[PDB]
């Protein structure tokens, strides 16, 4: 068994994840209190979900977590919620004052007065791991911590745990929930300095998010609550393989292995069904060839986009609940010929299959209904391309009058990180269209 | 606890902010002596943003009443409010200021500020994370202006990491106490240009036309004006005092809202202004299209004559949070000829379940506008027809000032016209 | 009060659009960089379509199918109906086509030849014409080597199909002629055929003997009026409109526009474009498309109608200018974004 | 239709399934760049205490 350290960096960081390890309490049947009745093994043991969670000798399940933000209010929750005898004072880390939408506050000023504090948690933790197989880092790219420390923190964990691994989950900025401007700035500014850190990061568009809420939930205004339960369940779909027994992305190692040919390239895409509203009088359970199927329909995309003018690179299906492989196979050949699916002439035109027993637990009293087998699908598309031309454009709009640089500098920074940055990814762009387009 | 340190200076800045704290005061439940009696938890959810927790659970304004002179304060603290605040944080002289600058910021206003200042740091060393200051006041008097300048000048020396906001009440000759009000002026607004990060303008002529012509008051008052700078004071401070996904700090705030260093002045607007069908519920659309229009906004200026470089817009009451989408989202599409296309997404909207004392639903207006340029215009030229022929210069050359200083801020002002005019083209 | 963008300055036919917009007092232009718009007239090459329908609030409308190139490309769309099932190699209504590369550069080099040898093998007609979509550039001659060194004297895709050396000729005159149809394809997918169509004839008479003087076979409306001589002699600005090409289909041959040639022009629009409904449709997109076609037809004189290429940016005919484009405001503008007949479409029923 | 690496267990099972064949800084520099922040913080800073001196 190898563990898995979680680091949650600003308010989207911490109440995502806040919301994760609520549902991974209720996927391996973990009280609030921490007690697992299940466990037999008290006090130790190498069991599939021990790489997320530890063991006292009181028999408390305890996660593999820390939470980080620059201001206590995000944090007082989890020090007060439902499940706030799970985590000890150890993994919960604020600050006072925090970076005010700001990257270089995030990043220098005020960063730089806590990154040691977060480092010598993060290996309290290490020091119980038999065997770390690296960090899951959940982080916004809109707030200046999420955005601004989180960078930061990414330069260091290279620089201490040098051959571990380290995911991301990163909220792409939609201004539909957000009411803040200098967005463009910290995302481009995040990517550029974590980029060559990170070996594989899973963007969460809120605008995505948010539409999957009226559309299928049938909500009028998507609260965070909402959005976060569901991204939730995303991140359950992309870790269980890391948490139950099974061969297909047993460690952080095959997510790059499987789903990443290129370095710089790292950014698969996510496809999630069924999305069922609870409210609903009593929904028709969908076919294995229907929901797979539904893994090609832009309306169930982590990140809107079309992929019919991209090219592939991997592709993998996690399914979990009543799925045989029988099914999927018949499901995947019905989809070839009818579906546009090209991949690169370098990487052979195939599909990793993984199948979870257990159905998506969906938590009581939540927006989300139980379903039979849902399945979420990550590829490695080219068409996920058209998420950074979105952001630069709106990052060369306001550079190209030097608007709200001035915040900026004024924390220490220097303008050339801007270009520097901005050259970053005009690059970036550069690399997805030499593998794509013809 | 994010606090806030309160600051309301000169005849002005004192009754308005009198007004503000019986306002504020009201919407938290919290009666005159301190003690809260409200019925919700959110009213006390963010409450030591204003407030200090005294003993027996007593609420005291964390506010420090400054003048020059005796009266305005002895109103204050007999008035309607007057014991709620700290019996300490009253620091006056006796000479008073004369509606003069000069007599506010380098000799009288001078001899007290040390003072005062010592004031602000037992509240700002009681303060578990200190936000930022922000000060009430008029632009054209003595105190406020004149001394309201040196306090900030003496606050960012003391606390240059801390955000700054004020509310300046620009004067106008429609509604005129003295005829040096150009020149108090005039110095002033160099000072928020180098030393405030937020300056909300809360022009007089635009506070009496508002009364006179749409609340159809004949004759209109300096406490019928308070009674709106109250209501809109209240309705920009919303995010800071009540909680919801709208997190927010004043640095937060002016990150997003202040796209250069020196543009950082805001004119706001507020809706519904009804005159005594006071009571007919006012529809959405209402309340936006109103609050968009030049007669609901409170700095004098026509918007269509510049362009937004960001605007913000707080709703309070039970409404539809998914109509205000459309109807924000609409007026935008309809008139988008005057937002700078190069700042993404500068229209943004928040909702408070929380209505003003006795309205169904509001809507506070809070536009970041180059055609504030007009509000400077209109000072320059007073100013500069005075000022050419000398007239009256003997008040402030008098108290050691130097002809040289008045044609250095004219100057100052002149510049600030031309940078709010190269982004409007 | 909605509101649109004009990125393509030099469309004739959206020029008129916008001004049909405008005059209806419900639509207002912004600047082509505004990014809060409804509907966009948008340019031809490198037209951004990843930056659509992200404007919160905001439904958003383009006038271009994202990928109808692989239809609007000579090279492209020999392709498509080679590799593309629904077209099948054996496609009856397409001349048989062959993308050539020049050997300065997959290649149809020696399939061509391959064909090319069996013709000239059984005493048959020969005639192969060259042509490139890097034309104003067309080479006509029964001699496979002129045409493939023809090719080598350029340096862009070409191809090469055969030349129907029997097409139908008009009279008086023995005259060659093509036939524009504009086909509208809304948002839903759903296929309008212009009732109104032209016809593109030469003024020349067509000879057989002669492949030199491309003036009596390339029927284009920019080469007989620059190097023919009787330019308008029969018909104004070599433009027949359905009427008098019906009327005359009636007189010499003693058939109908609609039996003999529309039945099957009415058909092969449908196929070209329900083969490439699964790749460019935006039914669950989170915008939406719609776009205007320019299908060109031979006819032989067996009364048979073929495909030759297909126009993504069409020009239309200075008579139906005014009644098409208030046409693309009713069905595609209109219908999604509605205001405050008897068609001048056929709708083409098909299944999605 | 080819599969190949088919693994089964109690609680699920894994495959792969092919249809066609194919056709940093040190910690010296990040305290540098810190540091270097942290003196043009310092350096406008004293520009405006030197400027309120004035
Ligand atoms: N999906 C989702 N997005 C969130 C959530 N909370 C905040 N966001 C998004 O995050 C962005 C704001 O940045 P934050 O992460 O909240 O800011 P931060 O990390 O605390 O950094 P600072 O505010 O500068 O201290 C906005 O785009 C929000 O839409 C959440 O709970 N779920
Ligand atoms: N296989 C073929 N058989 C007979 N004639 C042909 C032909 N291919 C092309 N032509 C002639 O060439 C003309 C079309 O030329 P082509 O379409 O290749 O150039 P172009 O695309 O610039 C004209 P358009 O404006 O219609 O697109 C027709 O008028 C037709 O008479
Ligand atoms: N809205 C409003 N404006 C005021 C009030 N009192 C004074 N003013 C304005 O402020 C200016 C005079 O400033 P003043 O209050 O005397 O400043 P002070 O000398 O520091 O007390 C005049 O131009 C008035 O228009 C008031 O109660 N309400
Ligand atoms: C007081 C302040 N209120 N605000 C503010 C800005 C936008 C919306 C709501 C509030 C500031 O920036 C300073
Ligand atoms: C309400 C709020 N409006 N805003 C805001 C910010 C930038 C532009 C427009 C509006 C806030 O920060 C909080
Ligand atoms: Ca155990
Ligand atoms: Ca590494
Ligand atoms: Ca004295
Ligand atoms: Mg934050
Ligand atoms: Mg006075
Ligand atoms: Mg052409």
């Amino acid at each position: 068994m190898r563990e898995c350290i979680s680091i949650h960096v600003g308010q989207a960081g911490v109440q995502i994840g806040n919301a994760c390890w609520e549902l991974y309490c209720l996927e391996h049947g973990i009280q609030p209190d921490g007690q697992m009745p299940s466990d037999k093994t008290i006090g130790g043991g190498d069991d599939s979900f021990n790489t997320f969670f530890s063991e006292t000798g009181a028999g408390k399940h305890v996660p593999r977590a820390v939470f980080v933000d620059l201001e206590p209010t995000v944090i007082d929750e989890v020090r007060t919620g439902t499940y706030r005898q799970l985590f000890h004072p150890e993994q919960l880390i604020t600050g006072k004052e925090d970076a005010a939408n700001n990257y270089a506050r995030g990043h220098y000023t005020i960063g730089k007065e806590i990154i040691d504090l977060v480092l010598d948690r993060i290996r309290k933790l290490a020091d119980q791991c038999t065997g770390l197989q690296g960090f899951l880092v959940f982080h916004s790219f809109g707030g200046g911590t999420g955005s601004g420390f989180t960078s930061l923190l990414m330069e260091r964990l290279s620089v201490d745990y040098g051959k571990k691994s380290k995911l991301e989950f990163s909220i792409y900025p939609a201004p539909q929930v957000s009411t803040a401007v200098v967005e463009p700035y910290n995302s481009i500014l995040t990517t550029h300095t974590t980029l060559e850190h990170s070996d594989c990061a899973f963007m969460v568009d809120n605008e995505a998010i948010y539409d999957i809420c009226r559309r299928n939930l049938d909500i009028e205004r998507p609260t965070y609550t909402n959005l976060n339960r569901l991204i939730s369940q995303i991140v359950s779909s992309i870790t269980a393989s890391l948490r139950f027994d099974g061969a297909l992305n047993v460690d952080l190692t095959e997510f790059q292995t499987n789903l990443v040919p290129y370095p710089r390239i790292h950014f698969p895409l996510a496809t999630y069904a069924p999305v069922i509203s609870a409210e609903k009088a009593y929904h028709e359970q969908l076919s294995v060839a229907e929901i797979t199927n539904a893994c090609f329909e832009p309306a169930n995309q982590m990140v809107k986009c079309d992929p019919r003018h991209g090219k592939y690179m991997a592709c993998c299906l996690l399914y979990r609940g009543d799925v045989v492989p029988k099914d999927v196979n018949a499901a995947i050949a019905t989809i070839k010929t009818k579906r546009s699916i090209q991949f690169v002439d370098w990487c052979p035109t195939g599909f990793k299959v993984g199948i979870n027993y257990q159905p998506p637990t969906v938590v009581p009293g939540g927006d989300l209904a139980k379903v039979q087998r849902a399945v979420c699908m990550l590829s490695n598309t080219t068409a996920i391309a058209e998420a950074w031309a979105r952001l630069d454009h709106k990052f060369d709009l306001m550079y190209a009058k030097r608007a709200f640089v001035h915040w900026y500098v004024g924390e220490g920074m220097e303008e050339g990180e801007f270009s520097e940055a901005r050259e970053d990814m005009a690059a970036l762009e550069k690399d997805y269209e030499e593998v794509g387009v013809d | 606890m994010r606090e806030i340190v309160h600051i309301q200076a000169g005849q002005c800045g004192n009754q308005i902010g009198a007004k503000f704290w019986e306002v504020i005061s009201d919407e938290h439940g919290i009666d005159p002596t301190g003690s809260y009696h409200g019925d919700s938890d959110l009213q006390l959810e963010r409450i030591n943003v204003y407030y200090n927790e005294a003993t027996g659970n007593k609420y005291v304004p964390r506010a420090i009443l400054v003048d020059l002179e005796p009266g305005t304060m002895d109103s204050v603290r007999s008035g309607p409010f007057g014991q709620i605040f700290r019996p300490d944080n009253f620091v006056f002289g006796q000479s008073g200021a004369g509606n003069n600058w000069a007599k506010g910021h380098y000799t009288e206003g001078a001899e007290l500020v040390d003072s005062v200042l010592d004031v602000v740091r037992k509240e700002s060393e009681s303060c578990d994370c200190l936000q930022g200051f922000q000060l009430t006041h008029s632009l054209g008097g003595g105190t406020g202006s004149g001394m309201g300048t040196l306090l900030i000048s003496k606050i960012r020396e003391e606390y240059p990491d801390r955000i700054m906001n004020t509310f300046s009440v620009m004067p106008s000759p429609k509604v005129s106490d003295t005829v040096v009000e150009p020149y108090n002026a005039t110095l002033s607004v160099h000072q928020l240009v180098e030393n405030t990060d937020e300056t909300y303008c809360i022009d007089n002529e635009a506070l009496y036309d508002i009364c006179f012509r749409t609340l159809k008051l004949t004759t209109p008052t300096y406490g019928d004006l308070n009674h709106l700078v109250s209501a809109t004071m209240s309705g920009v401070t919303t995010c800071l005092r009540f909680p919801g996904q709208l997190n927010a700090d004043l640095r937060k705030l002016a990150v997003n809202m202040v796209p250069f260093p020196r543009l950082h002045f805001f004119m706001p607007g507020f809706a519904p202004l009804t005159s005594r069908q006071q009571y007919r519920a006012l529809t959405v659309p209402e309340l936006t299209q109103q609050m968009f229009d030049s007669k609901n906004m409170m700095a004098a200026c026509d918007p269509r004559h510049g362009r937004y470089l960001t605007v913000a817009a707080i709703f309070r009451g039970r409404m539809s949070m998914k109509e205000v989408d459309e109807q924000m989202l609409n007026v935008q599409n309809k008139n988008s000829s005057y937002f700078v296309e190069w700042i993404p997404n500068n229209v943004k909207t928040a909702v408070c379940d929380i209505p003003p004392r006795g309205l169904k639903m509001s809507a506070t207006f809070i536009g970041n506008s180059t055609a504030i340029q007009e509000l400077f215009k209109r000072i320059s030229e007073q100013f500069t027809a005075m000022f050419r022929r000398k007239a009256f210069l003997h008040w402030y050359t008098g108290e050691g000032m130097d002809e040289m200083e008045f044609t250095e801020a004219e100057s100052n002002m002149n510049d600030l016209v031309s940078e709010y005019q190269q982004y409007q083209d | 009060m909605y509101t649109f963008v004009v990125r393509d300055e030099n469309s004739s036919v959206y020029a008129e659009v916008s001004r049909l917009l405008l005059a209806t007092g419900q639509w207002k232009r912004l600047r082509k960089d505004n990014p809060r718009f409804n509907l966009m007239l948008g340019e031809r090459n490198r037209l951004p379509f990843g930056r659509l329908g992200h404007e919160p609030g905001l439904v958003q409308l383009v006038n271009y199918y994202r990928g109808a190139d692989k239809l609007c490309r000579k090279a492209s769309l020999v392709k498509l109906i080679k590799t593309s099932p629904e077209l099948s190699e054996s496609c009856t209504w397409f001349p048989e086509s062959y993308v050539i590369y020049p050997t300065n550069l997959t290649d149809e080099r020696e399939v061509f030849l391959a064909a090319y040898n069996r013709r000239r093998e059984g005493r048959e007609g020969n005639v192969w014409i060259a042509k490139s979509s890097a034309g104003a550039g067309i080479l006509i001659s029964s001699e496979a080597s002129e045409l493939l060194d023809f090719i080598d004297e350029q340096g862009q895709v070409h191809v090469i199909q055969k030349y129907l050396e029997k097409p139908l000729l008009l009279e008086p005159g023995h005259r060659k002629f093509d036939i524009r149809s504009w086909v509208l394809v809304d948002h839903l997918y759903n296929i309008y055929l212009y009732r109104e169509g032209v016809l593109r004839t030469s003024s020349e008479p067509y000879n057989s003997a002669n492949f030199q003087d491309k003036t009596c076979h390339l029927t284009n409306h920019c080469i007989q009026k620059e190097y023919s001589k009787n330019y308008g002699r029969y018909e104004e600005g070599n433009e027949m409109f359905f009427e008098e090409f019906n009327q005359y289909l009636m007189d010499a041959l003693n058939t109908t526009l609609e039996n003999s040639i529309l039945l099957q022009i009415k058909h092969i629009i449908r196929s070209c474009l329900m083969c490439i409904e699964p790749a460019i449709s935006t039914k669950h997109l989170h915008y939406q498309s719609f776009q205007l076609f320019g299908f060109d037809f031979m006819v032989d004189e067996e009364l048979k109608v073929w495909l030759i290429e297909v126009n993504g940016a069409p020009a239309c005919a200075q008579k139906l200018y005014a009644e098409l484009c208030q046409g693309i405001v009713d069905v595609a503008i209109s219908s999604v974004f509605p205001l405050a007949p008897t068609s001048i479409f056929i709708k083409l029923h098909h299944h999605h | 239709m080819e599969v190949i690496e088919l693994n089964k267990c109690t609680s699920g099972q894994s495959f792969e399934v092919i249809l066609k064949p194919p056709s940093d800084p040190s910690l010296e520099e990040i305290q540098k760049k810190l540091e270097a922040a942290e003196e043009r913080r310092k350096y406008q800073e004293a520009e405006l205490l030197k400027h309120l001196a004035e």
